[PDB]
Order: C-alpha cells, then structure tokens, then sequence
C-alpha cells in the first residue's frame, strides 16, 4: 500500500510543493530585505518573528558579499518547517491512505 | 605572507619529523599585466572586480 | 479574459524584482557597521577597557566624551557637517515626596523623568546656553521614545565647535562646573559625517539614560542617508525602472477606480480585492516618502562649506527606516499576490477551495490561541518580570514566548529566578503548545480538505 | 441571551478589570534595572584589580576571603560620622551581617581499617549533627553559638541542603575602616575551618527616589567533598505603601477585590446547600472553586504580612543595628506566586463566555470531547517519559550536569524536543548506551507519540463536526 | 480476577527496585567528580599558557602538563606528610605513569623511496609492539613488563584497544621527588616518535563520605600525528557496611534476590506445564528479558563484591600503587545493566493500565498499528542508512561529524532536531552539500514523517469506529 499511495498522491504533493516554493521565495525575499538593514537594530517584530536555518544561533547580520544561493535555500526551507507548512503534506497523504 | 613562511612553513619542511614531504615545494605566480588601482581601505568591495 | 492581467502582473513583478535587486547590494549598511566600531567598539582611553556599549557610570561617560568621542569627530576620515550638539534633560529637587517616617535622614529626592516634573530653572553659572532652559519649539525638537521613558525635544543644549581643541576646552569647562548633577535623566549626542571618498551620508545619535536607581543605559542609532546621482548607464537603468514602477501604480489606481463605479460595496467581500488596495496604498506611501527624500537631500549637500549651525536632520532617518520596512512588506505582499494566480488545474482548484473554506475556523481558533498565549504571557511577566531581562516588559514576554515556540529557549535564567513555578511554567507551556494547541489548526485543515474532496467527487460523478 | 448570563458576564469583566489594575499597579517598570545594577555591582565585579575572579566564579575559601575584603567593601561603602549611598541614590540601611553554619568533628564513623590513618571526619550538613560549642578566642558573638529563636531566623533551602537560622554571627560596622579591621581580625584567627558548611551575608538599601526597599542575601556553601558553591538573592519590597494618590487608588481596588471575593464565596456556599448538592461534575465549578481558594489564600497572606511591619518601626527607632527584612521578602515572593497563579486562572476562565456563534461553539465542543482521550494517552506518554528520565538519571547522573537530578532530567528531556542540547558531553560520558538513549528517544518521541496526539485530535474533531452537522440538519 | 495478586506483587517488586536504585544513586556525588575534573582538566598547563588537558595539541604540551598542572593538583601542602587534595580527599599510595610504544622496523616502505626516508612506525598492534630495552636501561621505565606482571587489562581507547603492558614508573608521595623523576624522564628522552599511548592513574578516598574515586588519564599519539586526550573519574564504594542505611540496602538487595528467584520459578513452572509456544505474547518475552538482565546483574555484583582483595593488600602497605581499575570497570557494567533493567521494569507497567473503556482502546490501537509501523519502519530505516552511507562516503574526511558511520547516524538524528551547523557541511562541498541537506530535510519532514501519521490515524479511526459501532448496536 505505502508506495502505492506515494505514487497516487503525486500531483497533489506537487501542487502543494509549488505553493510552498512560492511561499518560501516570498519569505526569503522578506527575510533578507530587513536583515540587510543589519546595522545594529533591525526591528521589534521582525527580530522576534524571524527564522534563520540551523547554525549561527546569534545572527552575525550584515550579509556583505555573502548572500549566496545556498544560505537562501537553507533559511527558506527551514522557515517552511518551523511554521508547520510541511505538515500539510499529511493532510493529503492520510486521505490517500 | 613572508613572515608566515619564515616562522611556520620552513620549520615544517626542513624540520625533520614524521611523514616526510617527498618532494620540494614550489611557488607559482600569475602576473595579469594589468596592474590594478586599489580602492581606498575601509568598506568591502563585492568579492573581486 | 484573464491572460492580459497575468502578463501585466508578470511584467510588474519582473520590474519589482529588478528594483529589489537594485536596493540589495548597495553596500550602504556595511558602511555603518564599519563606522559603528569607530565610536562604539573602542576603549575609552589607553588604560581603560570599557567602551560605549558597556558604560556603567557617569565618570565613564565623561571620560568617553573627551576621549574616544573626540577621535572619530576629528579624524575612515570624514568631514563634520556643521557642528555637533549635546543636550540634557533634568528633573527638579523635591519633585517627589519623602515619607514622614524617615524624612529626618534624607533631604534630596528626585523623581522619574516626566513632563509634569521636569526642571525649567537655570543652574550653575548662568552665562551660556547650557544653563538656561529652551523650549521644544525653540529647539526644533521632537520625542525620542527611549528605553525607559519618552524624552521631549527640550532641555539644556550646547553646540560644539569645528576644531578639536575648542570643543575639548569647552567640554573641559563643562566639567569644571558640575553639569551632570544627580538631577539629569538623559543625555543626547548627535551629529553627521560626510566621508568624501565614498558618497555616503551618516546621521549619528547616541543616548545615555540615567535611571532613578543608578547607573547608565547606552543606546545608539546610525543611519546612512544616500544621495542619488547618475554616473553609468546601470544606475540610469535603475532610475528608468523606478519611473516605470512609478507609473505602473497610475495604471493600477485608474483600473481600481474604474471598476468601483459599478459595484457599491461588493468589492470588500473578496479577499483578493481588499489586498489590491493595501498594495496600492503601501506602494504609494513608499514612493511618496522616497520622492520627499530627494527634496531634502538638496540644500543638505551644500551644508559642508562653512556652516556653524547644527544640521537638524533627524526627521529623515526615521522615514528612511519606515521606507525600509514598507519596501520589505510590500515585496512580501506582491509575492503573495503572485501566489494568487496559480489555479490552472483541478488539484490547485481544490486546494484553493479548501483554504477558502477553512479560513474562518482558522481565525476562530487563532482567537482562542491568542487568548491562551496572553494568559501565559501575563503569568510569565508577573513571575520572571524583574530578574530575567527577557520578561522585563510585556512585549518582551510576548516576543520571548514566540521565540520559544520556534525553539530558542535559554532556561538558565528561568531556572535561577524561580526553582519552583519556573520549570512548571516552561514544561506546561511546551506540553500544551507542541502537543495540543498547535495540533488543532491541522485538524481543521484536514477536515475541510476531506469535505471539499468528498463534495467535488460526489458532484462530478452526477454531472 | 437572558439576564442571568449578561449579569454573570458583566460581573466577570468587572472582576477581571479590577484584577488587571491590581496586577499592573504592583509590577511597575524601573524595578528590573534596580536589581540588575545591584547584581552587576556586587556579582560581576572582580574580587581584586589583579584577578579575574568574581563572586559568580568562586572556587575556594581564599577566593571568598579575597572577595570579602575586596569587592564587597568597595561596593558597600561609598564616600561623598557619615552615611553611605550606594549609587548616590541607594542608602545602606543599618549594618550588614555575616553568619556561619558548621558541623562538629566526630560526627562520623570512620571505617576500622582506615581508622589508623585518618582522624578527622565532618559529616554533611544536618540539624542533628551541627556544632554548638565555642571555638577559638571565645570572646564574642562570632565564637559563640546562638539559637534560632535568639537570632529571629528561619530556614533557607539552599542548593545542597536546607540550612537553619542559627549559627555563629557577626554584625559589621557602618564605616569601611571598622568593617575592614573586623574582617581582618576575623580572618587572622581562623574562623573558616574544615567544619564550616555555609556562610551568609545580609544587608538592605532604600533608594528613596522611588519607594522601594531592596534586600540582598549572598550564600556560599562548602560541600563535604571540597569546593565552593555561590548563590545570591536580590529582592525589592514596598513597606511604606500609602504615600501618593495612586497608592490610595490601589488600596480602594484591593477593597473592591475583597468585596468581589466575598460575593463569589457567598454565592458558591449558598449554591451547595440543597440545590445541586455535590456539583463537582462540571469543570467550570471546579475552576471557580480553585480561583476562590487561591484568592482567599492570597488575601490571608496579605493581611498577615502588612500587619507585622513592627521590624521597620524597631529599626527606625534605632538605626545602628541590623534590619531584619527576610520574612517580609519571603512572604512577598509567596504572594507574588499566588497572585500570578490566580490571575492566570481567572484569565483562562474567559472561555465560559466565548460562544457567540457556531464556529466558537464547535471549537469548544471539540476541545471538551478531546479531554478524556488526551488525558488517557497523556498517562502513557508520561509513563514513558518518566522511564526515560530514570534511565538517563541512572546513566548520566554524575558527569553531564544536565542529568544530575531527576527534575533536571525531566527538564533536559523537555528541552531535547526543542533541540537546544549539546550531545557532545553525553556522547563522551558513555560511548555505548549514551547515543542509543538519544536516538531511541528522538525516534519514539517525534514519530510515534506526536502523531498519536494529532490523530486523536483529528478523529475527535471530525466526529464532533459530523455530529453537529447531523443535529441541525435533522432539526 | 487474579490480576490483583500480580499487580500487588509487581508493585512490591517495583518499590524494592526503586529503593535499591535510590540507594545506589546516592546523594550529590556529582560535585565530587565535578571538583576533581575541574581541578585536573580545566586548569591551564602553565601561568602563561592558555591550553589545558582537554585541548592538548602536541607532545611538548603533554610534557608541560605533566610537570605542571598535574603536580599542582596532586600534591597539596599542609615526616613526609600525606597529601589532601581539597583538605578532605586523601591521595592513596602513589600515582603511576605508563607508556605503550611500537618498534622501529614494523613498517614497510616502497623500494624506490628507501633513499631519503629510513624510519617509519606502524600503527599500534599487539604484533608490532616493542619489547626491548631502550635509552639508559636502568629501571622499570626502560624495560618491558608483561600484562600479567602488571595485573593489567585492555582499555579500548578511542583510536584502538590498548594492552595492559608497557613501560611504567611509580611516582613518589612528595612533590619534589616526583618532579625530579619527571625531569629525569624528560632529560633522557622518553616519549619519542615510537610512542603510541600514555596512561596516568591514581585514586583518592575522601573519608567524609564513604566513596573512593579512581582517576585515569589517557593520551593517544596516532601514527598520522597529533594528540588525543581522554579522562575517566569513577566513584566506588568498597566499605559498604558502615551505617544503618547500608544494612537497609543489604536487606533490600536480599529481598530483591528472593523476588528474582520467585519470578524464575514462576516462569519455569508456567512454561513447563503447558503453553509450549509462549512467545506470541510480548508480555512473556519481556519477563524473560527482565529475568535474564537481573540474573546477569546479580552475578556481576556477586563476582565483584568478593574481589576486594586489592583493598586488603593495599591497606597493609600504603606505599604502593593500588589497583582499582577492574572494580571501576565492573561498577560501570553493573550501572549500565541496572539502568536497562529498571527501564524495562518501568516499561512493564503497561500490562496493568486497563481499567476503563478509554484506556483499552488506546492499547488496542497501538497493538493493531504495530505491524504496519514496523513494515514502514523497515523502509524508513533503509532510506535513512542510504543517506548515512552517502554522507559518510562524501563528507567523511573533512567535517569531523561524518568521520564514522555511527557518527553520521547521530548527526542525521540531530539534523532532525535542528541541532546542526549548515556552514560546515556546505564548505566541505559547494555542490552536493546543499543538495544533501535540502533533500534530506524535505523528504524527511514532508514525506516520511507523514506516512506514520497516516497509518496511525487510520488504525485509530478504524478501531474506534468498529468498537463504537459494535458496542452501540448490541
Ligand atoms: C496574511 C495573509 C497570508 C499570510 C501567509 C503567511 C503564513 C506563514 C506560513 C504559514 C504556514 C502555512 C500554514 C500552516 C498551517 C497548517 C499546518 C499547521 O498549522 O501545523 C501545526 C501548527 O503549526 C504551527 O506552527 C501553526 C502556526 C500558525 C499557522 C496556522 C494558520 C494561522 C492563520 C490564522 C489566520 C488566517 C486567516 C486570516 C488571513 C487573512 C502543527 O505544526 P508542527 O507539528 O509541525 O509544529 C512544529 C513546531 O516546530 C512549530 O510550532
Ligand atoms: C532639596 O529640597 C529640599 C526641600 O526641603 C531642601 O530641604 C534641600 O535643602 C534641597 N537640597 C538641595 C540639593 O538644595
Ligand atoms: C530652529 O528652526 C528655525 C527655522 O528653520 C531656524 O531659523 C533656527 O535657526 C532653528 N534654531 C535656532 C538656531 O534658533
Ligand atoms: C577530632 O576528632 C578525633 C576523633 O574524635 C580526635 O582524635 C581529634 O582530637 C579531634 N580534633 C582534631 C583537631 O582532630
Ligand atoms: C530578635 O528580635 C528581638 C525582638 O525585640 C530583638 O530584641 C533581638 O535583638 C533580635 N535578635 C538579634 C540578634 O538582634
Ligand atoms: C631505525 O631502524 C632503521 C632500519 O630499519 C635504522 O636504519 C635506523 O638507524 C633506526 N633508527 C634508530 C637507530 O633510531
Ligand atoms: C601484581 O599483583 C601482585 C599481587 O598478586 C603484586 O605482588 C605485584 O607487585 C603486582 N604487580 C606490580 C607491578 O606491582
């Protein structure tokens, strides 16, 4: 049964992951247009309700010539998990099972 | 770089110890023939240009 | 029918992305990080070890003012715009009431800073302007909203000079007569620099607060205002992108106005309709403050010639910060608006239907969740609100709890502050948040998905 | 809908507003910074100009002697007879007091085999095995045991044990020179022997600007195995409440709260006389009973805490003695805890009234019908949690320091879910059965236990929604 | 029914076990080992250096530590008076130092390279050990002593498992003589390129409480170069019967032995009379597992407590090194066995929590979904091990967290918790670095974590539905 469901819920999972890609891109755009404003004080809400992917718990801020592709994917993917956006997959899988 | 080589690298090569080097070292340079005018020190520049 | 809107929105999103990349690698803020270390991260003098960020006494403040402060102001190398200004706020003796029980041992008594209990009388040698009270209007000042209070724009001000020796002598004179008495509550030091080698403008404001108990609390604010100029075709290309983004908004607003002459109020039922107005107002506010910035950059750029007047420019950094926040939020919202358009297939259709059908129950459980969240926040504020420094104020408690939800606990100060009722709060919060409360949104979403799928399957089979 | 529910609602909001005003008035700002500056002055200051050691990082008795003659005297006495102002605002009240608790030699039973080579044994601290005899130059209160009653003391509940209020005490002076001479004479004669088990330092300040006393207590524990364990306590109090008009407003609010509590008490007692006798089958009634009990306890604590302020009057009569402000601080802490608990409960009581539409009613019914299954599964979840905690306590209970105590094990296990642990120290403490515990715990905690909770919630919500939909549809 | 008898007996057994575990896990002896470790591990090797034992780098650092922080922490000043480390901890006898080395010529080099290099030393092995005198051959520090003559045993260090033999020296009771001995060892070079391991051993008593402490510090010199330090502080109790609580613990231990004998008899009788299958229950396999573990623990305790002859030998001559390593090893083994046994005894409580309709259906759901959970967990673990082997083969030489296979497994389990550093993994490989992390997180939190939920929810739903329908239609 298991693999069958994995090959039977593929279109819905692809739609959900497309939505997740859009949301993660939006967050990464939002989460780097205000960490670029590093200086020494970003904001109140944006400093608490923000997610950075594991590693460097205390942010070093100021991504000077170091905003490479890999950290953006890292932070977007990890922010997608913390907020429980990935658990939405269960909503599909359970029904299929 | 020259003090670092004087204090670290040279004692590591000729300073007989375990795991011998098996071959002399070498330094290789490219000139670029296009001597660059440097930006004044301070804020960083985007990688290289 | 819907293709033209899609292509216009795609062009708009491409333009917005090119502007977003334009204001992302300008290296305007690493500049201020570099100059933050010049003033903040520097020992007060040769023999001392503490810097501005770790000030703990009034004498440290005096040593810093005539020490490290007089280094950055008078030579990387920068140019001083006009002269720097330093001012204080102070309260009057007797502003509070000593209890009769022990009035025979304590004579002097001061209060927490407030407008109702603010000093307005001259003190010391009444020669200069630092010993006379000047009103807020006469100073062109405004509130600051500091750490422990909100300070008005009035006080006892003294603008410094252009040469290092004159300012050093003047602050030495300010030292000879006691100018920071026990009545002072806050002190401001603000100025601006030029930095000829790279066209960057910096506005600097440093604040030192003296609480009613003792010690000092330092704070800083550096803002790099930038002046727009075209040298290559790349920044001229960015200007062209700015103007095309400018008159995309005109098309959007005229299209908005044209379609409202038919519908009276039916425009507010649709969620996607009430997002266009938010986008429009937010973008027009951003572009308005941006165009106001340039009208103030003028005259400012010619201020470095021989001016001995204080460059009053604190009204611009606040709007710069607001512009940054507005740009970030509008980028997020336009990306969400792009997220709207994906309804091509039937799977995306049923996902959108599920979300639209479950939004209301999501809002209701959000209300319940916020009630419980506020209950825990108040409990944490009342328990740990005086030792931990993460629960010092109510908003700090709320933000700390939100950070705890995302896994950022400390648990050392919480344990030390209360060995019992400290661990209980943390354990109960974690248990009831990560096992019960946050598992109720997903139940609603799952049930809505099941009902939507069943309804679609039943309705498609019959027709 | 009716008049009764509206009256209950308006009464509950009036009570909530009164309690919110009461809690806001006793939690003013600028009180955190008072204690923070006090701690920074007394804890973080190095014991000497040539050493990096402070109170928080004490390591031996010589470091303690350096601190007592060093940063303590520097931070206690400020110059400007005469009086001392700490930050030119905080007035030092009376004199500080030092106290020592020690055990007696011969409180052990050395094994016969090793008896020939070891002659001295001192037990860990206990009331039944504590010294009560003079020692050294017995010509003062520092070399003579003073009973708990004669010292007006009480227990402390430190880190290792719960110490008594008695011991050998010395009252210091008002000026720095006399206190320094006293400490020098107290150190030249060996006052801290191998039998010393605990040391206390106590004092207080006023800070007349605001009306807020501060009581400072520093404790140093000497375990029987050697070493030093420091701890501190800074506590702000208010003993001269009625000064400004806001204090009168707070007193009026307290009286209004007392009237509200009396009304709730009389309503609940009148309800259970014959009508609905033994009515504990409803959750809201039990919640109301709990709130009433907590409020009555808080009121009783408050009544018998502001009445016994005689110590303040005695100190004000003669300001050359030691002010005793420890019972007041203890009862203030207890009152704060009770107030926080009761305000949390009265806040979560708000769910009785949020049923204004069908969505909130459905959510309330779903939460109501989840309680039984959730409790049933929580029993098993906590059984497994306690089994893992006991295993971790037995395995890592002596090396890691995050599993050094059973409750510490429970808290560390709760933190593991949050993923803020090290795993290097626990892996180096046991190369086998250490990583096994971690991996097995993570697997059985994220894959088998959370999903069961969410499955129960999902099934209950679906059943409740179907039942409610069938109800109105059939109607 | 008859469950009441079993419940009462199990409750008594659990109470006895909890009393025994509380007795063995005594009052705060954490601070004992904490003070000892912080005295010996965290102290810098010199007043000018910043390095300690935990961060040793080379052999000269080891020599500085030996005549340094070690001598400062060992001998405390207060005819040749003894040393009290904290004025409470008594240093028993003298400490002992030992060295394990390989021989020159245990190593083959290519014949075309035998012109510039002459000496290479193999990695440590029993076959390539050095058993010949070297240097100024005078005493036991320059003469090989067999493992049997040293009363030693293997250790199983980090790099390899080391023998109980080598070249050893017994230090003195005073600081001056030990310093002279160490200086003599250093002057006539004792740690050359052939050395592979160094051990330092001693013990203390701390007569206040009744608890010996055994300290062993090991330093490994791998063939590739470098230094790897490790430590071990172990508390023991060898004079048990002193106070009344000791007699109470002995009585509890005897009661535990009686309970174990009763359980063994019941198990044998109830498997012999009938129920020859006996293993399709999972409540009879747990019983035999508990019995086996408890019998192993009892045997270990009996064999260990009778071998206290080393204490008697030391107490009649207190100028020699006391051998307490075997007792520490067996104490660690006993602690592990007891912890596992008590964990399983606590787990056994699930057999009795069935007393209302709510608690029965949860057990039924778990028992019904166990098969499907195992079936999917097989595939989940196969995919997990595929990820682990890929990570080990790719990042296993540069990251310090994928150097061993089990370390890769633990690293992935920590990645699930989010306790990882993404910076280190990407700089080891610009490509295939981010890909690994991204695909791992995605396929682990979006797919594998949700199939478990699907299975569990379906099983619970069907169980509750059928139970309610058959109960309400009867
Ligand atoms: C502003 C317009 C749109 C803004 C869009 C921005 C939204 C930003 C991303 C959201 C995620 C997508 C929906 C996810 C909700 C559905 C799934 C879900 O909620 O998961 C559960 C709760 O998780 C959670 O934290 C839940 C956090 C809150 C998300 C639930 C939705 C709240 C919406 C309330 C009003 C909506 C209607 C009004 C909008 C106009 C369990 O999680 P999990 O076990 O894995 O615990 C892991 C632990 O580390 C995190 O707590
Ligand atoms: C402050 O005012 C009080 C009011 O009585 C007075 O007694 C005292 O002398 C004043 N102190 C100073 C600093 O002048
Ligand atoms: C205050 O602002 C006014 C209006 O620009 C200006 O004339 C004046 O110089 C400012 N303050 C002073 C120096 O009086
Ligand atoms: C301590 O007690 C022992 C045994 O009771 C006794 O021999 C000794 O004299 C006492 N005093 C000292 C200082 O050891
Ligand atoms: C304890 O309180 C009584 C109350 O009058 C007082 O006389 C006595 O001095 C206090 N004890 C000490 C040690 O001061
Ligand atoms: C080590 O052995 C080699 C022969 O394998 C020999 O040439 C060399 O002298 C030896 N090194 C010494 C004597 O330390
Ligand atoms: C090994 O133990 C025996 C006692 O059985 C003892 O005589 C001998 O000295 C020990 N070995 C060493 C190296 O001390």
């Amino acid at each position: 049964v298991f693999g069958k469901t994995l090959c039977r819920a593929l279109p819905e999972l692809l739609g959900v992951t497309l939505g997740l890609v859009v949301l993660g891109v939006a967050y990464a755009q939002l989460a780097i247009l205000l960490v670029s404003s590093c200086v020494d004080s970003l904001w109140s809400v944006a400093q608490a309700l923000l997610v950075l992917c594991p590693g460097t718990g205390l942010s070093t801020l100021c991504p000077a010539e170091s905003w490479h592709l890999s950290p953006l994917l890292c932070v977007g993917l990890w922010a997608l998990r913390l907020w429980g956006a990935l658990r939405l997959g269960a909503v599909i899988l359970r029904w299929r099972y | 770089l020259w003090p670092w080589m004087a204090h670290v690298l040279l004692p590591y090569v000729h300073g007989n110890q375990s795991s011998p080097e098996l071959g002399p070292p070498r330094l290789r340079q490219v000139r670029l023939q296009e001597a660059l005018y440097p930006d004044p020190p301070g804020p960083r520049v985007h990688t290289c240009s | 029918s819907v293709l033209r809107e899609l292509v216009t929105y795609l062009l708009f999103l491409i333009v917005l992305c090119i502007l977003t990349y334009g204001m992302m690698s300008s290296n305007v803020y690493y500049y201020t990080r570099m100059m933050s270390q010049l003033f903040l991260d520097t020992p007060v003098s040769k023999t001392e070890k503490t810097n501005f960020k770790t000030l703990s006494s009034m004498e440290d403040f005096w040593k810093f003012t005539e020490g490290s402060l007089l280094d950055g102001l008078y030579w990387y190398e920068n140019l001083l715009l006009g002269v720097p200004r330093i001012r204080q706020l102070r309260v009057r003796n007797g502003s509070c009431s000593i209890p009769q029980d022990l009035r025979d041992e304590i004579k002097e008594c001061y209060d927490v800073y407030s407008v109702s209990s603010e000093d307005r009388a001259p003190f010391g040698p009444r020669n200069g302007t630092a010993w006379i009270y000047t009103s807020e209007k006469d100073l062109n000042g405004s509130s600051h909203w500091g750490i422990i209070a909100t300070y008005s724009g009035a006080g006892y001000y003294l603008d410094l000079s252009r040469t290092r020796e004159e300012t050093a002598a003047q602050v030495a004179s300010l030292k000879k007569n006691v100018w920071l008495d026990r009545g002072t509550r806050a002190t401001f030091i603000d100025f601006s620099v030029y930095n000829a080698n790279i066209n960057l403008f910096c506005v600097v404001r440093l604040l030192v607060e003296f609480p009613a108990t003792g010690g000092v609390i330092p704070s800083w604010q550096f803002q790099p205002l930038k002046l727009i100029r075209y040298v290559t075709t790349f920044d001229f290309f960015l200007a062209a992108c700015e103007i095309i983004f400018c008159f995309f908004i005109f098309y959007y607003v005229v299209e908005e106005i044209l379609e409202i002459r038919i519908h009276k109020l039916h425009y507010f039922r649709s969620f996607w309709n009430c997002l266009d107005v938010v986008i429009v107002v937010l973008s027009v506010v951003a572009i308005g403050i941006n165009i106001y910035r340039t009208s103030n950059v003028e005259v400012l750029l010619q201020f470095l010639e021989d001016q001995n007047t204080f460059p009053n420019f604190e009204h611009l950094a606040y709007w710069q910060i607001q512009f940054n926040n507005i740009a970030a939020v509008t980028v997020f919202f336009v990306w969400i608006k792009l997220f709207k358009f994906i309804n091509f297939n039937r799977t995306m259709s049923q996902l959108s239907t599920t979300m639209s059908r479950c939004a209301k129950d999501l809002f209701g459980f959000a209300i319940m969740f916020f009630i419980i969240f506020l209950a825990y926040a108040q409990l944490a504020y009342l328990v740990f609100g005086t030792q931990v420094d993460d629960f010092s104020t109510f908003q700090e408690c709320i933000f700390t709890q939100f950070r705890i939800i995302l896994g950022d606990i400390n648990f050392a100060e919480i344990e030390e502050a209360n060995r019992v009722l400290g661990p209980i709060y943390f354990t109960t919060f974690v248990f009831f948040m990560f096992f019960i409360l946050l598992n109720m949104f997903l139940a609603i979403i799952n049930d809505t998905y099941s009902e939507v799928k069943s309804d679609l399957a039943q309705q498609k089979a019959e027709m």
